[PDB]
């Protein structure tokens, strides 16, 4: 017979946690039928609990997802089929409920000489759902960060290139240190877009240091001291705190660590315990207000002994 | 040609063609049984009894598969191409002939091909095991 | 002085193994000298036997190869020249014999999933032949291969791969399980062309299983026995026959090996001298009927000690 | 908007241009007192006292910068945009506004871009050392 | 002021060693200044010594550099400014002084088989030297090169290749042995060209041949000796000298060298202090006259000993 | 220039195309003594004794040669062109000048390739051999 059904709206496109709605008359051979008739199926395999269907009026069901989880793509299928059924009999036609995860994290990281900022992020809640296009979208401030970040409607695209670890790596330069980024990732699909939550980013505030330079360890027998001495990297020109790692050279060394929180401290000295053998020293530093990475350890320095 | 080896092949590649729907995991979590309106076009409460009926359901299936665009469903009509000669050869032996449908197909593949795909994935499973179930007793032309 | 040659024919192209003959008139000034006189000669450096020469008639000398072996190219010349000769005085012109060895070994295998077929051949003998194409051919009967295949006039090019270990893979995908694919390598030539001796191919007889799977070695304290389960792969549905080979966990594995003809067995049970020791074991499968390859070893398990 | 960290940040980024400034090679050697004629539209003997009178210094670097095809140059351009935001964000603390020069320097470029270049870093550099070390005292708008 | 500075000549284009001149007229509004007032300066960095100063007439003055060292680049600037100012207060305008080193060394050498030869060059000088290109450039003798090669005004351009070690190759095939070929590097720049000293080579003399080839060590108990022997190589057709280095056959080599200065010596017998050693022995060969390079060692030859 | 140089270099270089010649594999099985008709305007027969008797021959084998389609020719070519400047090098000591043939080697090449290159090669290499065994004997001009 002349059966079918209507779904309001056909198709839905949302994020993981929000909740969605679908409500649907079922004409069944030229007269719709009661609304306490109608019960809710998915993909064709399970019937939706009864709990969440709403008489909406007397020709009306509605169903409501709750705390929508990402939807599992089936092959071809990246949406899951919700289907308006006449009690043990179902239609055809369904209706289109699409759940990506959004939630993706974008990470930045200024360059020691601050020329440029690289910012990193994995699509790896993405990569299933082809057929739509996925891109970094950003908007610069002026100066600063607002403290909330939100999503401008004036922005603009950034290319950004896979790597061969499968995440994106997207290059600003040159930069804007004091300038507030904000960036997301834009999904645009057939049905519509989706913006992930921003980020925003001052360049000056996300610098990875060059590590210390001239780094030397000399043991002074007259103290019966362990002398390490480097000189802070060109850039960042605000405060810095040092770390240094120190052990007995050896196959698998056992490092000691030492913090430096005097930003105009060039040197440390450190009581050991064995004055004739060889030490290893590495020196890494970070900003002292913590607004920045570490920088990588330095290259080793080592003692001498004959 | 020996006619022994031809039924037990045709059993070997129905059994093969049954775990290829079951690998197809959107299909297995559905009902055969249970009735979708609109999609009556595929074989599914017919009771498959003869040769000829054997081959009219899996020349519908083919039609059917071959408008699907994925390739599981490419390989799955490949079989059923082998399937229908296996049982034209098996009807030869035992000297009879067989033959060679609305196309509402185009707009159910259109509006519904989720249904269309895994209902006739579904439906043809439960007609491979009906006409395996059926291979062990002789069967009519 | 006006002094010419004709062969009969001009050139010949044939495979290893095969006779030809070539006849020839001499024309010494305008007038045919007595086929008494003609001797032959190959590439100007050696007489050819008198013994494979045929006197046709008073004026045509015919020569015999038999049991030919295929042609050592000499640089750019793929052919030997055979020279029609009044006596010593050979002319500059000559007869082109092509032999090539067209016996090439076509090897195909299925996939453990039943979705492709991969067939690998080498063109060994074909290499040095260039300004001439060689390309794999192919015709499919509907079901079975016949008792003994042949070179069916209508055909399809199949595109092959070279691989880097010299040998090309052509690839069928999707594949017909029980039809019967003849296959065999053609060389068009500017003379003509040469066929490789078919091979009819079933590709359900050519599956190479994936190996089982859950592969599990246990040691029963309370019997002293060495416990080997495994589960057989999805496909093929047919009969299976398993391998196990087992041994003492170490540097190099002195291994040992069971065999299981029963097709529907899920584990044996082995008796081992020492029960206080590591045991390595793999299984693997291959049809029962031997219409099929061995699949690969399953991956190690191991037993426990402690 | 902290005015303090405003004040620090303003003085940090200076610091970053005079060390960008010193790593550009050529313009170390050069001293900035020493005069080179034709290159008198470039701000250098001025004091630079008030917050007006550093924007419209900073306004005519930038604009000598931008011709100029090196990518550090570029670079410190960029810290120049956003040292004369922060000036702006300065004046705003304490109730001020600040407003918005020969086009002989296109026939310098053409004809000796090296002293443009060299001339105009070394002048920059003099000028940031200026208005950092009169940053301590209160200045005017 | 109207000020403004003129140089003859307004840029100099030479080579590192050279001599360079430059004359400057000062017009301080719309008046040229005495020689006497004007003093020259190096890229505004330096004043140039008075002792290089020459007052050509009352008003122009001339500055002259010798022994030119290579201009070191900053950044884009790949010539130094040279500036003719009134007293402490310099112009704008500059001279631009560029010097290159062009002692570019070009190695020749000959295949084994005498049918090539490949020429090496790096451009460790020119790779700073952009917007100017750098080209290998020859001219052959019919016969035999010249006492003192010389840049001949017909040259062709020759098709270099750059390689992943930074030096440029260049391969001539097929060749003429004993044609003279010239070759130089020539630098066209803006300014003008640079050529670097031309060396002439005979590709008869550059020939690196073939090692020995059928090396075999034996030791003959009955008298006690090693006995080498080899083949040498099918070119070059000249009297050739051998090289032979023997050991102990072991971890690391301690090797010892004799030398066979005899053209047509196919052996040495070399008196051995252990005769149940297992001697390793390679042999290299070179032109009895010098004229080429030595071989690369045979393959390594081994004695027994059971 | 040294005469007893030139001389040596002659020598050896005739030697290096007779070793090219040995190395190329179809040539040294042909017997040069045996001769092949149609092939005539090569030389072969001819004594070959003086120096402008040798570079006449040498220059029909270079016409020859250049016709030919292989690499190994291409070489043995320019080893000819080397050899033919020795000549008129040696010709010159000892005071004398040397000049600078049907044309039906095009129909021979077109018709029978493997004959004009082996028999080519085969014929130059007796030349060449004549040639460097009377050159111990003092040459006429
Ligand atoms: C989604 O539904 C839950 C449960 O009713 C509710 O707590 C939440 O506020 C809803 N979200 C929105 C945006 O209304
Ligand atoms: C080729 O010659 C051999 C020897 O005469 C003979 O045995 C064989 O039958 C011949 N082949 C054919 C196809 O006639
Ligand atoms: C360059 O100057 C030096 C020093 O005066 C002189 O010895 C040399 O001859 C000059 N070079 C030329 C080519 O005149």
């Amino acid at each position: 017979g002349t059966q079918d059904v209507v779904y309001f709206p056909p198709k839905i496109l949302t994020s993981v946690g929000s909740n969605a709605s679908f409500h649907c008359i079922y004409k069944n051979e030229n007269q719709i039928i009661s609304s306490k008739q109608i019960v809710w199926w998915r993909n064709l395999a399970e019937k939706i609990p009864e709990i969440q269907y709403s008489i909406v009026s007397d020709r009306v069901s509605k169903v409501t997802f709750s705390n929508l989880k990402a939807t599992r793509p089936r092959g071809k299928f990246t949406y899951d089929a919700v289907y308006c059924c006449n009690e043990q009999a179902c239609h055809h036609r369904y209706a289109e409920l699409y759940v990506i995860d959004v939630n993706i994290n974008i990470s930045c990281e200024t360059d020691g000489y601050l020329t440029k900022m690289t910012c990193r992020w994995s699509p790896s809640t993405i990569q299933s759902l082809v057929g739509s296009t996925v891109q970094l979208r950003y908007h610069r401030r002026s100066l600063y960060c607002p403290d909330s970040p939100s999503i401008h409607p004036t922005s603009e695209p950034k290319n950004c290139v896979l790597q061969r670890d499968g995440f994106y790596e997207c290059v600003f330069q040159p930069i804007f240190l004091l300038s507030g980024y904000t960036m997301w990732i834009r999904i645009n699909h057939s049905l519509g877009s989706l913006d992930s939550p921003p980020t925003c980013v001052l360049p000056d505030s996300v610098v990875k240091p060059l590590p210390p330079s001239n780094v030397k360890a000399e043991i002074t027998v007259n103290t019966g001291l362990l002398k390490v001495s480097w000189e802070k990297p060109v850039f960042p020109e605000n405060n810095l705190q040092f770390q240094i790692r120190y052990g007995l050279s050896g196959k698998e060394i056992q490092w000691k660590t030492h913090e430096v929180f005097d930003a105009k401290s060039k040197s440390a000295s450190l009581l050991v315990s064995d004055l004739s053998a060889v030490y290893v020293v590495q020196v890494r530093c970070r900003r002292l207000d913590g607004l920045g990475y570490w920088s990588n350890w330095s290259s080793p320095a080592y003692t001498l002994v004959m | 040609v020996p006619i022994q080896k031809v039924q037990d092949d045709t059993k070997t590649l129905i059994k093969t063609i049954v775990t290829r729907i079951n690998d197809i995991s959107h299909t297995q979590s559905v009902s055969a049984k249970q009735r979708v309106t609109g999609l009556d076009f595929i074989p599914g409460l017919h009771p498959i009894l003869s040769l000829s009926k054997m081959d009219q359901t899996l020349a519908v299936y083919q039609q059917v598969l071959t408008s699907l665009p994925s390739q599981n469903v490419l390989q799955i009509a490949n079989d059923l191409e082998n399937l229908r000669d296996l049982l034209h050869l098996l009807a030869f032996s035992k000297s009879c002939s067989l033959p060679q449908k609305p196309e509402s197909l185009d707009g159910v593949l259109e509006a519904s091909l989720y249904s269309t795909e895994v209902v006739a994935l579904s439906r043809l499973q439960g007609s491979l095991q009906d006409i395996l179930q059926q291979l062990d007793v002789s069967p009519e032309c």
